[PDB]
RNA sequence: GACUGUGUGGUGGAGUUGAUGCGAGUGAGAAUGCAGGCAUGAGUAGCGUGUGACGGGUGGGAAUCCCGUCCGCCGAUUAUCCAAGGGUUCCAGGGUCAAGUUUGUCUGCCCUGGGUGAGUCGGGUCCUAAGGCGAGGCCGACAGGCGUAGUCGAUGGGUAAC
RNA sequence: GUCCGAACCCACUUCAGUUGAAAAUGGAGGGGAUGAGUUGUGGAUAGGGGUGAAAGGCCAAUCAAACACCGUGAUAGCUGG
RNA sequence: GUACCCCGGGAGGGGAGUGAAAGAGUUCCUGAAACCGGUCGCAUGCAAGCCGUCAGAGCCUGUGUGGUGAUGGCGUGCCUU
């Protein structure tokens, strides 16, 4: 099938308008001298750390 | 262990085998490895599964694990170093932890890797 | 598949060379043609 | 002599994408398509210039009759009544007091009551 | 006729507002793909826009993630505005110079590529200016 | 009415207004019209048979570059060497606009410099085949056709290294 | 001008492709496979002509008369503008 | 033909300089339309729309005219043939 006319500017927009993307949410660094923002359940970029203020275990050598 | 229900990794049924074998052995190798979070959590039974039958250091039991690696230098790591380390460990022998993912094609990676302290 | 173009060189020459060319009076007169167009390539 | 056409050939695109500066999609974007729409928009106007005329009649008629109604008189005996007293205040003028001047409009209610032939 | 107040970036973005701005131009990704980066950073504060684009997964993200790092250090070199206090009051995407390719297809036709180009545009003031 | 102001700005930077004549490549919405630019479909289909994994390195940036280790694939060919054809793609160093159906620090790409050595190898300097040309010549209004003596022409003969 | 069967040559069936990987192919089978075989290099035949184990087949990816240029801005009681 | 400085790997931009002019910065005179966007005003999620037209509230603006337009009526494109 071949699209039979020229769809109208308010159509293609509603369309389009659709093609989107939501924004990484990012949390904070439990880790007190990093204070990082990362990834929700992801070792913090920055100091390579995981777990809470406690815990913290080395996972990148980063 | 248990099958992967979906398509398998690698585009055929042999290759995810050989993939997780040797994923496995790169484990037992290196005590961790960055393998993206689907290869690492279908490895990791199967790490357990030959941690677990390491625990106890027998011939006819590290016969039964060469089946499996068939790399005789991991086998002798894995009875030796892997195997004595998790004495009164019941389970849980390895961890799996998200890294981010890669910016060629988006995969969510992760780095699966052997407990290392002692459970004592 | 086989296409229709199939380079030999000395066929090529033997058939659109300068000395092909000049062996025949509307070879020559083709010759001239493209002088007075200005043809880089005379010939081949 | 070679006459290059754009500077003569603006004008009237200029002219139609004026006229048709309130209308939806490529109407009011390209000069055919604003062309085409303003042609039955001029024949649209023209029609509804003569058209209006009837339209306010019948609004005034409407609300005459609510008005004359209102005093216990149809719109037709009431236009009759004040045909035959001989007040000839229009369907316009007429409306207007029944929206405005109420007891002026039931005066004449009153006239083309008193007018009726009563037969 | 020309004279003087002759126009520019600066007073047609922010007009004797402070704040600063940057402009990447021949961007050589598409417009769209920029613009669906620009929504989610439109409006937001310059250092959560610049560390959430450190971890968006589209490529538009680095690209518009440097014109904010640079708009910021504008800011804080023509206004001694701080880093901190900035939010990105503006942000758009223009279309820049495409350049058209040829991809062979079945039958011996060619089929029209499109390599598109974007301009990056963002305009931070300081927090203040919000509420204004 | 086609249109327009000797109103008022903006942009712009070198011409041009009114009167009255004169001359026209003098007016576009259609020709499955021509050229360019740009939408629509649409962030859709596709990304050309396949098996990669990991450790380390480089880097602003790495699934896609380098190194290593596992693993897999071809093996009458996914190996090696020629001819034809191509023509500098070869090597070293620098580069990441473009090109590469993605990325790219990489390249058969770009830039700069460099690289091919024969008495014996393959051709010529030797030989002829098919066929071509052809002194004179014969034939043909002209243009030309054919052909003798000859002279070319390898895909063959001849020819001294491992 | 034997038989079975690779290379090689072919193109019978089927499926896929049919904006294809490909302007005729790919997968699976299939015919010939010492012969009227197949293939390399060079050569010969040219458009009312060539060649044809003959289908009006083929003669540089559309041949009941190739292609290019010229007569030429052919002509069209027809269609469009 | 943009010294120097800043963000950037660069590209690009921001200051500053040159120039009468740099929104004349080499893709460089003038810079139209299609086309793509940011911002602001109004309308729009009970509605059947050749998209206009006439009537018309409300809002915005008042640069006291303009923008928008709830709702009612009427209303089947352009060309060719
Ligand atoms: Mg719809
Ligand atoms: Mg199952
Ligand atoms: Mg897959
Ligand atoms: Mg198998
Ligand atoms: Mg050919
Ligand atoms: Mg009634
Ligand atoms: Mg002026
Ligand atoms: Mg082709
Ligand atoms: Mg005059
Ligand atoms: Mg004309
Ligand atoms: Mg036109
Ligand atoms: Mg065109
Ligand atoms: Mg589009
Ligand atoms: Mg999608
Ligand atoms: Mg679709
Ligand atoms: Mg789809
Ligand atoms: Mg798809
Ligand atoms: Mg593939
Ligand atoms: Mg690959
Ligand atoms: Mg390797
Ligand atoms: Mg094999
Ligand atoms: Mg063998
Ligand atoms: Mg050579
Ligand atoms: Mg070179
Ligand atoms: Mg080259
Ligand atoms: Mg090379
Ligand atoms: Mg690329
Ligand atoms: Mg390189
Ligand atoms: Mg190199
Ligand atoms: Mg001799
Ligand atoms: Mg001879
Ligand atoms: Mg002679
Ligand atoms: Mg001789
Ligand atoms: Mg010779
Ligand atoms: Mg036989
Ligand atoms: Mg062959
Ligand atoms: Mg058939
Ligand atoms: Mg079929
Ligand atoms: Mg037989
Ligand atoms: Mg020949
Ligand atoms: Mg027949
Ligand atoms: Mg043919
Ligand atoms: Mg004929
Ligand atoms: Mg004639
Ligand atoms: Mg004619
Ligand atoms: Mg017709
Ligand atoms: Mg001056
Ligand atoms: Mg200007
Ligand atoms: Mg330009
Ligand atoms: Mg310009
Ligand atoms: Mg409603
Ligand atoms: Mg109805
Ligand atoms: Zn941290």
């Amino acid at each position: 099938a071949v699209p039979k006319r020229k769809m109208s500017r308010s159509n293609t927009r509603h369309r389009r308008s659709q093609w989107k993307t939501v924004a990484t949410k990012l949390v904070t660094c439990a880790n007190p001298a990093c204070g990082e923002k990362h990834l929700p359940h992801t070792a913090c970029p920055s100091c390579g750390g995981y777990g809470p203020r406690g815990d913290r275990r080395q996972v990148v050598e980063a | 262990p248990k099958p992967t229900k979906g398509p398998r990794l690698g585009g055929s049924p042999a290759h995810e085998r050989i993939i997780l074998r040797n994923l496995a052995s790169q484990l037992f190798e290196h005590g961790r490895v960055v393998t993206t979070v689907t290869k690492a959590k279908r490895v990791r039974p199967l790490a357990e599964k030959l941690i677990n039958r390491a625990k106890t250091d027998t011939v006819a039991n590290r016969r039964f694990v060469n089946r499996t690696i068939t790399d005789r230098g991991i086998v002798h790591i894995l009875f030796t170093e892997i195997g004595p380390r998790m004495e009164g460990r019941d389970g849980g022998y390895t961890r799996v932890t998200r890294i981010g993912i890669r910016k060629g094609d988006n995969a969510p990676m992760a780095v699966i890797e052997v407990i290392s302290d002692k459970v004592a | 598949m086989k296409r229709t173009f199939q380079p030999s060189n000395r066929r090529r020459a033997r058939n659109h060379g300068f000395r092909s060319r000049m062996s025949t009076r509307a070879g020559r007169s083709i010759l001239a043609a493209r002088r007075r167009k200005g043809r880089v390539n005379l010939s081949a | 002599a070679r006459v290059k056409r754009s500077v003569n050939a603006k004008k009237k695109r200029r002219e139609v994408l004026d006229q048709a500066s309130g209308y939806r999609g490529q109407r009011s974007r390209l000069y055919r398509k604003a062309k085409e729409q303003t042609l039955h928009s001029a024949t649209y106007s023209f029609r509804d210039r003569r058209a209006k005329k009837g339209d306010f009649r019948s609004l005034w008629i409407q609300r005459i009759n609510a008005a004359s109604r209102a005093q216990g008189m149809t719109y037709n005996r009431f236009i009759n009544g004040l045909k035959n007293a001989g007040v000839e205040v229009d369907r316009k003028m007429l409306a207007e007091l029944a929206v405005s001047d109420i007891n002026a409009f039931n005066s004449l209610v009153e006239v083309a009551k008193a007018s009726q032939p009563q037969n | 006729m020309s004279k003087t107040e002759r126009p520019s970036r600066r007073a047609a973005l922010l007009g004797d507002r402070p704040g600063s701005y940057a402009i990447a131009r021949h961007v050589r990704m598409s417009a769209s793909k920029c613009r669906r980066v620009i929504n989610l950073v439109r409006g937001m504060d310059a250092v959560d826009a610049v560390t959430m684009l450190k971890f968006q997964p589209q490529a538009a993200a680095e690209p518009i993630r440097k014109v904010i790092a640079s708009a910021m250090a504008n800011a804080e070199q023509t206004e001694g505005l701080r880093a901190d206090d900035l939010y990105i009051s503006q942000a758009f995407v223009d279309e820049g110079i495409t350049m058209r390719r040829i991809r062979p297809r079945a039958k011996g036709s060619a089929s029209r590529i499109l390599k598109r180009s974007a301009h990056i545009t963002v305009v931070v003031e300081p927090k203040e200016a919000r509420q204004a």
